[PDB]
Parts: C-alpha cells; structure tokens; sequence
RNA sequence: GGGAUGGCUUGUGGCGGCCAAGCGUUCAUAGCGACGUCGCUUUGAUCCUUCGAUGUCGGCUCUUCCUAUCAUACCGAAGCAGAAUUCGGUAAGCGUUGGAUUGUACCCACUAAUAGGGAACGAGCUGGGUUUAGACCGUCGUGAGACAGGUUAGUUUUACCCUACUGAUGAACUCGUCGCAAUGGUAAUUCAGCUUAGUACGAGAGGAACCGCUGAUUCAGAUAAUUGGUUUUU
RNA sequence: UAACUGAACGUGGGCGAAUGUCGACACUAGUGGGCCAUUUUUGGUAAGCAGAACUGGCGAUGCGGGAUGAACCGAACGCGGGGUUAAGGUGCCGGAGUGGACGCUCAUCAGACACCACAAAAGGCGUUAGUACAUCUUGACAGCAGGACGGUGGCCAUGGAAGUCGGAAUCCGCUAAGGACUGUGUAACAACUCACCUGCCGAAUGUACUAGCCCUGAAAAUGGAUGGCGCUCAAGCGU
C-alpha cells in the first residue's frame, strides 16, 4: 500500500555525535578485555588507483601496438651517474636475491 | 474463382418520408452467379456508404456480355490484394478474349503466385489496352511483338490413359 | 517468365569446319581437329548466315537462356584452339634445393609425362601424366620455365593446374617457403 | 542492509528477514551523502528489491526517494 | 534474382555530378561566345591529354572548353534555329570524338603559330604504332630499362617486381634486387616490349609508363574557327582530313 | 485395504539510465524497440575469510550406440623461420591406462591421448544414502520412548518352461563328389629407431619433412620346433 | 363524494401476431463438489496456468473417415434388398482420375495436418511476382583506353611522417574532373590505385522494400517411418 513513511529518512544523527561514538567505540576496541552490552540494538554499521590514473591518461593502444604514440621512455634516473648507479645497485641487488633463492629428478608426490 | 460472369448490379437505399428518391448505385462486379453478385454488391455498397440489405433493395441485375468476344485483346487489371503486412496494389496485364476470362485468368495467377483467395482480392479497375504501347510487362511485350513465329519442341503426344502397353517408343517432334 | 525465343551466334573463320550432330560439335581447322558433346544443354543449332552459327532456345526459363553464353564460349574456344592454339608459360623457382623437371613422352600411352625431383630436397619423384594433346617442352629463351601447348584449352589449363598442384608446401610457412611451380603467362601459340 | 522492512507475501517473512522481488530494505546511505536541514548524516534509508535474488544469484535495489 | 553483383558503396567525398555539371557547361559555353571574337577547335587524338593545363596556363587570355563532345556542341547550336551566334552550326560540324573548344581574341595567325610549334614528348597510349624496338637487356633491371646508361641508373623499386610479373616480364627477386635472368646477367635473353612498326597495347604502354620511356607527342590540331565579325567558319588543314558529324 | 515434466534441453547475468535503425503516431505526439554503451557487483596480489546431505552415488564383468573430436588422418588461418604449437573445419574408422588417499573428490606417473555422454538414475554380484529385532554414548522427555546425531553386529535361497542368444543334429528331393555366390559379418592400430641430415631453416640456441628400411604398443587369428607351467604315465 | 359523485361485486343484453401441438397423486430408484471442448468473464506467470457462466460431448455409444486412438469431422444403430450421399478420398497397397486449366518449387533424408515452441525488427551472390524512388541517345549500369592536376611537403607533432603511424581543421584555383584523399607501398620520397571526368560501345538499368515457394534458423544416443512403397511440367504447393 502507498504510504508517505517509504520516502523519509529512517536513521539520523549528527556529526559530533556520530564522532564521539566512533572515538569512544574505537577506544573500546583498543582493549580485548571490554565488551559490549546489548550489542545487537547498537548502531554498529556506523563503526563498520595509481593502475587507474596511468591507464586514463596514457591508454594501451598509444603504449604499443601498430597504433601506438609513446616515444619517451619512464625512467627512474636523470642523468648518465645516477644511470651509473642505479645500474651497480641494480646488479648488486639482482645478485643478492640470486644469492638468497639459491640458499633457498622430480621430488615424489 | 469459377466460370465467372460480369454484372451490373445497381442497388438503393429504402425510400422514406424524408428522402423519397434515393440515389441509385451501379457496380460491375465478377461473380460465379447472382446471388454471389448481389452479396458481393452489398459487401462493397457497406464498405462506402450508409447501406446494408436490411435499410435496401436491389434495383437491377444484368450481364454484361463481352462485346467482342473473338477480338483477341490485352486487359490491364488494377487491384489491391490483403496479405499477412496488409493492403497492396498490383496492377497486371492479360492477354485474353474478354474480361471475365481475364478475370478468371488473374484469380488463379494471384491464387498460384501469391496464394491469395477470393475472399482476399479486391478488383478495382479492368481496362483495354487500346494501344500496342500501353503494354508494359515484358511477358506479352513479348507476345505483341511483330512477325511472332515459334516452335513447339519437346510435344509429348497424346497417349489414351487406359492403353497401358505400347510396342513403339513414342517420338516428341510432332 | 518464360521467354518465347532467345539467340547466339557465333562467328566463324575461313579455315575452320564446323560439323554438329545430335548436338557433338566437331570442329577442325589448321592445328588439329577436336570434339565436344554439349548433349546435356537443350539447345537448337542453326545456319542463320554464311559462317555464322546460331544458336536458339525456344519457351525456356533465364537460366536456360543464360546458358547459351556458355555454349558460345565453348564453341569459340574450341575454334580458337584449332586455329592459333592455347600455350601456358610456367616457371618454377627455388631458394636451396634447384628443382629439376625432366620431360619424356611415353608412347606406348602417346602423352607426355613431367617428372618433378630435388623439391625443397625431397627424395620422393613427383610424377605428372599429360592429358592427350598437351605439348610440353622446356624452354631454351628463359630460365626455368616449361611450355605447355595444345588445341584444348581445358587440357592445356588442367595440366597446369596439375603441376601448380602436386608442388605444394606442406607445414610450412608460406611467406617464408616460396618454392613451388607457378603460372607466369597465359595466351595463344600463334 | 539494516533490516527488512517489508515481505509483501507474508509477515512471517518479514521476520525472516526474505529478499524476493518488492521487498523493502532498509540501507546504510553514509556513502551517498544524503543530509538533514541542518547537517544531520540521513545514514539509513529505505529501498525495494527489483530483481529476483533467487534466481539472479545478487540482489538489486532502487532507492525510495 | 536473389544472384546479383553487390554494389559497392563508396566511402569517399568526391560525388556523382549528374546534370546539374552539363548546365553549369551549356551555362560556361553560352556566355563566354559573346565575349570572344573567335572560337577555334581543336583535336587531340589518343593522346594522355594532360598538358592542357599547361596550355591553359599559357593562353591566360583564352578559354578552353574540354567537356563532353555532344554537350559542347548542343552548347553551341547544332541546328541554325537554336545556335547562339550566326555561323555557329556551321562549326558544330566538326566536334566529333575527343575535341575542345578554344575562345580566344588573339590573331588566328598567332593561334595557328603556337599550336605549331608547340610540342612536348608525351607516352605512347594503345594503339599508337611504336617507332623503335625497346628491350630491357638480361641481369639487373634499372628504372629507365637501358634508356641511360647501366652506370648512371638507379636500380628499379622492389615493390615493382609483381607488377612487372603481372605485366608479363619474367623477372624475379634476387638479394632486393629485381633482376632478369641472373644476378650477373647470364641464362637469358633481354626482354623485348615492342618491336618497331607493332601496335601497342595497354601491356606494352603501361610498361613503357613504367620505365619512364616515351615514344609518342602530344599535338593539338586545330580544323576550323568561326569568326563573329565575318559571322563564318574558316577551315583549317586537320578539318579536311578529320571525319565531320 | 489402497498406492509406489516430456518435439522438455544447450554459448553468452540482473537492476537502473542514455543512444538508436525501426514499429506506431498527425484533431491525442504518447508509448514499445534490435544493435550498442554506461554504473554496481592486485603495478602479475594474497596464501591470516574451505560459509549447512531431506533428496545419493560408486565399483566388477561385458556389449552396443551418439558426437557435442582428447589422440591418430586430411585441410584453412595466425610472426606460423625451424621445432613446438594456438584457433577452426570434415570426420566416430581406431584407441582413450596404471595407482595413492574414507579423521569420507582431487593428486601422481606412463602414454599419441588419458574426450564427453545414452541405453538405469523421467530381481546379475558387491561397498555407502540405508534405517526390523540385541547394545552403548550424546540431545530431548517425569516416563514409556523419540531423535541434531555417533558406533558395533546382523536370513531370500530360481531355471528343468517359452522366447532371444551361443553352438550341434536333421525328414522330404536316389546316393555321393566337385563347385557357384544372393545375403549376413568384416580388422587392423599407434609409436619408436636408421637414412634423408645436424641438411632445409637460424644471429645463436637449436632443428624438420617426402621416398626407402627395421622394430615395437594395443587388438585379432592360429600354433607347440624350443623354453617355462601342469603329472593318475600313479 | 357537496352530490348514484365514484369504488368494487353481481342482474340483464350485445359483440383479435407468426409457427408447432395435459394435470394431479401414489410407490420405487440411481446420481446429486466428475472429465473434455467452443465462446464469454476474472486473476496471474519467464513460460506454464488457476478460477467462474452458458452450451455441446463422454462416463452409457455402435457405424464411415482422421494409418491407429476416451474428447476431432460426418452421422447416431431392429433383420435384409436396390438407389444416393455426408466427412474423407480417386498412382499402388484401396473401391474410385497417372482427370482437365493456370502457375510456383529442386530441398546433402524437400513437401504431402498445419496452427505452439525453437524464433528474431533473424540470416541467404536461391527463384518468381509487384511497390516506391532514381538514371538514361544531352548516351543509363558494366567494361576497355587515358586523365586523376596546382597553392602544398596545408597546421601541430615526430628520429623520420611529403593525402595514406597520429590530433584538429578540411579552403581555393585550373577545371571535363580530381578528397588537404580510398587502399597497396617507402625509413621518408617515389610508384600504383580508388572517388570523379573524358573517349569507344549501344538501350535499358540501379537502390530499398513487399508478397509466394525454397535453404538455414540446434541435434543426441537399438534400426524406421507424410501409414508403407514411392513420387520431381509430382503421386508436392494455391485456386
């Protein structure tokens, strides 16, 4: 049946109140030995894209492909000693993890 | 539809106080015979005016006769034929004797090409091709044509049904 | 729609002889003399003028006068053929292995026969029989190249299409593999 | 969901707490920022099931503006 | 008739012109005949036909109508009762095949001066008889086909291989080198595209067309002029000789 | 005492909003709408989120059918160089295995491949659903007892009948010998090695194929010279 | 009723549409919330479906035809003879036409009992008949032989980008006509080609719809079904 009640907000409350209930119900989930009483009648449902920006701004079809436009690489150095060096501890590093996976016949089942 | 027959049938409203002469309407209509012809008036005289065979009468039915019956001459057919998409106009050519025979003709044409019934084809306008040049289908372009001489190959001949054995193969050149 | 009468003609050379009878065309001229039986189309042959040959169809369907362009073609082929001749220039190309075509003719069967070795390296000897007629010579203008001549058309054409067939790669990349025996030209002999 | 409101079938439905097709819901409308007059959060809001959950394996709701 | 061709709809801008071009040329033609004193035709016969704007280029004072042969001359007036100036009909006699319409206010003596001397080395089109033999000699194939010297040629684009094999020469792809025969120009023999006093088809020109050889000219021939003072047509040499409809 | 949905189904979501060929529609200018599109349902991560048996399936032996093709045969396309493939098409001729795990369906290996179904699930044998009578524990009940349940042990036992199948005889036509073939069945299968050839192809690493030859897997039909087995040759 | 002024009931007298042709008791039953079908009405569903009202049939029922059959069509039944039909049929099984006229269709399991589903505004370079619009001797569609140009390598960008990797604009001249370009192609050019125009030719075409028949529009599992053979100017489809 039509009614007016359908169309009027259900739950309000305020901004300070609704603070001061997140801060307090914080504070006692900082301690595992308090808990709650009458848990089910509390309002609890209140306390309960980088991937996204790269693709937006350069698309898959101007990256590469017979279409593509990109013709500057993205690169983590700026001038030829900092590549010097990123290229030593990229090696080091490189060396290091081979190192550490090889500390690290089929076997049976 | 049958041996059809061609009528004029002329028909009127029921004369009354207000109207003591009515207008008489005339239609030319192909129909098997006159009750046919009469039911089919009234069907139409229903279709364009405020008359039904209750509020009427039928003044006249006569057969038109074919002038000339020996003449061999080309009929145009203009007609509107219900499909399962609705109403559509064809207009055709016949080269027959007479109307009615081109009428019959055009029934078992429509019957044959496009399975259209008697109850589904509407015949508005049958008229003489006077000339050589109002011919514009291709299939009796091609008959009006001058000096017209063909052939007939491939005849089978003409064997009684009832004698089932031959002791000759028959030939097909006759 | 059924069209009452509908005709061809076919024009004819000087030099060719043209005999039909019960619808076998057989047609001589300089070159040789060749038959076709065109049994199976219903059609009406006729003298409609000096060396021209007509050809008539009476009360048939679009397909059955669409037909006679076909039989016209036939039959000029057939008068092309006894007259100048039908040659097809091939050419087989090779990237490693050299391709070698020898050409014989068995007699005992009267036809040619073309046998393929060396293709892409393979041991196997391909073997191609003639179809009666076809005259094959390798030739001594160019490089790599066979001749195939003849009065058929249909022959000559088959036979090479015969060889294209028989040299095909297999399980291979078709850009990079291009070794094969191929149509370079078609024409006239004379 | 906060709670269901409404099982047009039966209440003991509604007690249930079913999901079928014309029942209304009651949901949290935090994240749609729907304000009162003076800045009190409207954080609950009612709703209607216009799909058939049982059928469609996820339920789908139109707000009761 | 379910079988048929599928007619090909074209995505590009250029349209059909239809009619509303052939009144826009009767239009050109009835209005430039009262401005210029004389109205010369000419002839240009199996010819490629595009340094006409060369000449148009040249003559700046002139015109030069080269539309449709049967639409320039319903333009002019074939009949005395339709022709737009006296004499007209009598020039329409000679528009038949390629022609042009030349409305000019120079000397006739000049006119006839500078389509004399004029001459440009243009290629030969199908059924022009060739003058010379031309043969592409065996090995390397080069631009010009032996027209220059081997040593001052550079060699022909490898992309004009199949289009040579298309038009019937035996060439083949040797190291991206088009090449007939041999890399080194041995196991055969040069390939000849015509031989002198042979009509050339479009094999052979589009051959020629191919290795930049020219074996033609392009003459324009001018038969007859009408004069609009004198109100009569004055033939020329060419008129004699050229059918008249 | 009475009983024991079906020319159904398959490959592509819902809700809500735009766009739109079109269908309608001209005294109302509304309404449906294919094709699409848009919102909700981790920078190759995490392994610290497995979400309820009322409904029951398996296994052995053996035969046949379907194709919705895993492999073998052939073919078309793809940066498919070669090698290895991927996608698709015709095709059921021929194959499609051996094991582990019951604190209760997935792993491992061989292999060319370990494709999916029907004829049951709209009185052959044998393990669970599954449950007569004995007994125990858990839950419920004052109780007899019942069950949210868990465990143990536990009676159906033909064929000589007709048909079908598999084989074996057979009257009538004197007996016998040598034959013909209508019809019915039908059979082979896959892999490896030598040569091609370390060749084609390739920067290198690598690395084919046709013809030819020799074995092997599975199936089938025989056979007992030899080798094992069997011994009432008592 | 102011009143033989009216109201009933009697006395006496005079004088009606078509078509077809029973009532009351007594006694005794069986069945009285069954099935199917047309039409109408009310609710819904993804689709099925669920209700009522009238009528007809069946349970109780044979016969002819639907190959066969509870619900269909015709027609209801004593025992026989002769004649004629209904529904349905006439190539053979099967009594009766390889009957007549005009057309359509060729299906790699057509179709001959369809309407329902598959299923859609569905896909067909199958074949006929039409409707609308358009081109055409001032030469239509298709072809063949040629042109397809200049500013200009337009602007930005790019290592390079010149119509043809990209973004945005997309004008003018010579025109008979030619896009700041339709594809092939080059590292970029070049080159070829398309749109468009002219020359040869010779008379009818092009586009989109509509209506018929045909193909596909989804199928499992023993060997089989318009009833069977078989049928192709039908022994199929429409009149």
């Amino acid at each position: 049946e039509p009614n007016r009640k359908w169309f009027t907000n259900t739950r309000v409350i305020s901004q300070d109140t609704l603070q001061s209930f997140r801060e307090a119900m914080a504070e006692k989930q900082k301690d595992p030995y308090t808990v709650l009483l009458k848990s089910n009648k509390l309002p609890m449902s209140l306390i309960r894209h980088q991937a996204k920006m790269t693709i937006e701004r350069e698309p898959f079809s101007e990256t590469f492909g017979p279409k593509a436009q990109r013709k500057r690489p993205k690169l983590s150095f700026n001038t030829v000693d900092e590549l010097a060096g990123y290229s030593e501890q990229s090696l080091d590093s490189y060396h290091a993890r081979l190192e550490e996976k090889k500390l690290l016949s089929v076997a049976t089942a | 539809m049958g041996r059809l027959q061609e009528y004029q049938v002329i028909g009127r409203h029921l004369p009354t106080e207000a109207n003591p002469n009515p207008a008489l309407y005339r239609m030319r209509i192909f129909a098997p015979n006159e009750v046919v012809a009469k039911s089919r008036f009234w069907y139409f005289l229903r279709g364009l005016k405020k008359v039904k065979k209750a509020t009427g009468e039928i003044v006249s039915v006569n057969v038109i006769s074919e002038k000339h019956p020996l003449k061999v001459k080309n009929f145009g057919i203009w007609l509107r034929y219900d499909s399962r998409s609705g109403t559509h106009n064809m207009y055709k050519e016949y080269r027959e004797t007479s109307r009615v025979a081109a009428v019959e003709a055009m029934y078992a044409d429509m019957a044959a090409r496009h399975r259209a019934r008697f109850r589904s084809i509407h015949i508005l306008k049958v008229v003489e091709l006077e000339k050589t040049e109002d011919v514009k289908r291709p299939y009796i372009k091609q008959l009006v044509a001058k000096n017209l001489s063909f052939p007939l190959p491939h005849r089978v001949p003409k064997i009684s049904t009832k004698k089932i054995f031959s002791a000759k193969r028959p030939s097909t050149f006759s | 729609m059924r069209y009452i009468h509908s005709e061809e003609t076919i024009p004819v050379p000087e030099n060719v002889k043209v005999s039909i009878k019960s619808r076998l065309v057989t047609v001589e001229g300089p070159r040789g003399k060749l038959q076709k039986d065109l049994s199976h189309i219903a059609v009406n042959f006729s003298v409609v003028k000096k060396g021209v040959i007509g050809l008539e169809i009476h009360h048939g369907s679009r397909k059955d006068v669409a037909a006679l362009r076909t039989v016209r073609t036939i039959i000029n082929n057939m008068i092309i053929g006894v007259t100048k001749g039908f040659k097809y220039k091939m050419r087989y190309v090779y990237a490693h292995f050299p391709i070698n075509v020898n050409v014989e003719k068995n007699a005992e069967t009267g036809c040619y026969e073309v046998e393929i070795r060396n293709f892409i390296g393979e041991k196997i000897v391909r073997k191609v029989v003639m179809a009666p007629g076809v005259e094959v010579e390798i030739s001594k203008a160019q490089k790599d190249e066979l001749i195939l001549s003849g009065n058929s058309l249909e022959a000559v054409s088959q036979s090479a299409a015969d060889i294209q067939q028989i040299c095909k790669v297999r399980n291979k990349d078709i850009r990079k593999f291009l070794d094969g025996i191929y149509v370079s030209e078609k024409g006239n002999i004379v | 969901i906060l709670s269901v409101k409404k099982n047009p079938s039966n209440p003991l439905y509604t007690q249930l707490g079913v999901l079928t097709k014309g029942t209304i819901i009651e949901v949290n409308v935090s994240d749609l920022g729907i304000v009162t007059a003076s800045g009190k959060i409207a954080w609950g809001r009612y709703a209607q099931i216009t799909n058939n959950p049982e059928n469609d394996g996820c339920v789908n709701a139109v707000l009761l503006v | 008739p379910k079988s048929k061709r599928a007619r090909v709809y074209h995505l590009t801008q250029v349209n059909k012109k239809g009619r509303e071009a052939k009144e826009r040329l009767f239009s050109n033609i009835r209005e430039t005949i009262p401005k210029y004193q004389h109205c010369f035709v000419f002839s240009v016969d199996n010819m490629r036909n595009n340094y006409l704007k060369d000449v148009r280029h040249e003559l700046n004072d002139c015109r030069i109508f080269f539309g449709k042969t049967k639409l320039m001359a319903r333009a002019l007036g074939t009949t005395p009762e339709e022709e737009q100036a006296d004499g007209l009909h009598r020039l329409t006699r000679y528009l038949t095949g390629t022609v042009g319409l030349l409305f000019t206010n120079r000397d006739p003596a000049d006119i006839e001066s500078y389509f004399s001397n004029l001459s440009q080395v243009d290629f030969a089109r199908a059924g022009t008889v060739a003058p010379r033999t031309v043969t592409v000699p065996p090995g390397i194939v080069y631009s010009t086909g032996g027209e220059v010297p081997p040593e001052h040629d550079v060699p022909v684009s490898h992309t004009l291989e199949p289009e040579l094999r298309r038009l019937g020469m035996p060439v083949r792809m040797i190291k991206g080198k088009v090449c007939l025969g041999d890399e080194k120009g041995e196991a055969s023999e040069g390939y000849t595209i015509c031989k002198e006093g042979e009509v050339l088809d479009s094999r052979q020109t589009r051959l020629l067309k191919l290795f930049s050889i020219c074996l033609s000219e392009f003459k324009v021939s001018l038969l007859g002029y009408w004069s609009s003072a004198s109100g009569e047509v004055t033939e020329l040499e060419a008129g004699k000789t050229r059918p008249k409809r």
